[PDB]
């Protein structure tokens, strides 16, 4: 930052000095600094460059299993063909929602 | 006896034998060699004195 | 905070906002110029890695 | 500057891409694999 | 009996690299127009 | 002799040794490092004179 | 029937135990919990339904 | 009238420094390493532009 008054906070009652540099912003007491730099900066012979770095973190985790079971006895069986159901295609869809909404709840 | 390939250890210490095998596929190695960057040639000059 | 102000370009020369940017490349030889501003390699003399900015 | 950086030589460390440098690995991946041979 | 806990496994599958950068916007905040010489000068 | 004979009993034993990548990569003060330069070589070319 | 799936944390998400780690577990919930910027939650103090 | 409002044109500088065996590593783990360099620091300094502005 730049003071672009004298005694900068001198009327900035603000306690929090986070927040009373925020004052002085608004204010015009202090400017932030950010700014291009005169060409001579980085011509001088001698010349510090900001450096720019990274790095790559991983974040892992191993794969995990969910199991469901019904079973439905030879009778049942045919009682839903009986009872106007495509029994094997009753089942299938019975585990298959019963887990999909399990994975809906989990996520 | 068109049997073991015979190398010779031109820089060996002392005087001995070593036999091992080796077979057609490479995991059948018992020691491995396994290049990554092979030779790289790395080039500049120094800018004060302009020598390479 | 909230601020508000203008962009306008009228045409040819009549472009209006507050604080015009305004880059300046004339003089350098760049690929996708749209690109503004150049890089540089150098390669040091005593390690033999690579230096970019 | 930004580097490479190496392992500990550990294996746990290994096995996990773990570097001192810049960036982290997936991992070793396969160099392939051996099976014990058959006897006759 | 041989379980996923004998498996071992070559390497996990990366999956999606993420770089949290900002989004750039300032070309619909300041207008502007290349600058062909080492000073600008504006009309009023 | 001395020697040979500790490497003949396994006390002591012939090596070589790649070198760590974490001192390889920066040395000739890479990163603020120092006294670190790299290993290097070249040549001579000598002569000798004969008569009649 | 077999279902298999990770549920992973996405990457920047740290539990405030390690803090600052080359590797992290993108699981292990007990420690990742609460702790990532992809989401934010808000509960909500509602009177009950009479029943 | 006319007046006039002018100024000089500022530099912005950046460098990173990769090593070889790091750019070597980037490119065994996925990364296109020659161009994973210069995102980075023409992300940062589109970046500090934006901020400057």
């Amino acid at each position: 930052y730049k003071v672009l008054e004298d005694t900068p906070f001198a009327t900035i009652e603000e306690s929090d000095l986070e927040l009373a540099l925020q004052i002085a912003i608004v204010l015009l007491k202090v400017r932030l600094f950010s700014d291009a730099a005169s060409t001579s900066k980085f011509e001088s012979s001698d010349s510090e460059i900001a450096d720019a770095r990274f790095q790559i973190n991983k974040w892992q985790t191993a794969v995990k299993s969910r199991k469901l079971k019904t079973g439905i006895t030879v009778e049942l069986a045919q009682d839903l063909e009986a009872n106007g159901f495509d029994a094997p295609n009753f089942l299938e869809d019975l585990l298959a929602t019963e887990m999909a909404d399990e994975i809906n709840k989990d996520i | 006896g068109g049997k073991y390939r015979v190398y010779i250890d031109q820089y060996a210490k002392q005087d001995y034998f070593t036999v091992g095998y080796k077979g057609p596929n490479e995991m059948d190695a018992g020691i491995y060699y396994a290049p990554y960057v092979a030779l790289t040639p790395l080039r500049g000059s120094d800018p004060k004195n302009f020598q390479p | 905070y909230v601020i508000v102000g203008v962009v306008e370009n009228i045409g040819e020369k009549e472009i209006v906002g507050s604080i015009f940017y305004a880059p300046y490349t004339e003089g350098l030889d760049l690929d996708d110029p749209e690109h503004v501003g150049a890089f540089k390699v150098v390669v040091d003399p005593e390690s033999l890695q690579p230096s970019i900015g | 500057a930004e580097i490479g950086g190496d392992h500990g030589y550990n294996a746990t460390n290994i096995a996990a891409g773990q570097t001192s440098g810049a960036v982290t690995q997936i991992g070793p991946a396969v160099m392939g694999m051996v099976r014990r041979a058959i006897p006759n | 009996s041989t379980t996923t806990n004998s498996n071992s496994i070559g390497r996990p599958n990366l999956v999606a690299l993420t770089r949290a950068t900002t989004k750039l916007i300032y070309s619909d905040i300041v207008a502007t127009q290349r600058t062909n010489q080492p000073v600008a000068a504006f009309y009023g | 002799a001395e020697i040979k004979k500790q490497m003949e009993a396994g006390a002591l034993v012939e090596i070589a040794e790649g070198m760590a990548t974490s001192i390889a990569e920066l040395q000739e003060g890479f990163n603020g490092s120092t006294d670190n330069p790299w290993n290097e070589m070249g040549f001579r070319i000598d002569k000798q004179v004969i008569e009649a | 029937l077999l279902v298999r799936y990770a549920l992973s944390a996405n990457p920047y998400t740290v539990a405030k135990d390690e803090k600052e780690a080359r590797i992290i577990d993108g699981g292990d919930m007990d420690k990742m919990a609460g702790r990532s910027d992809l989401s934010v939650l808000l509960g909500v103090k509602l009177p009950k339904i009479i029943i």
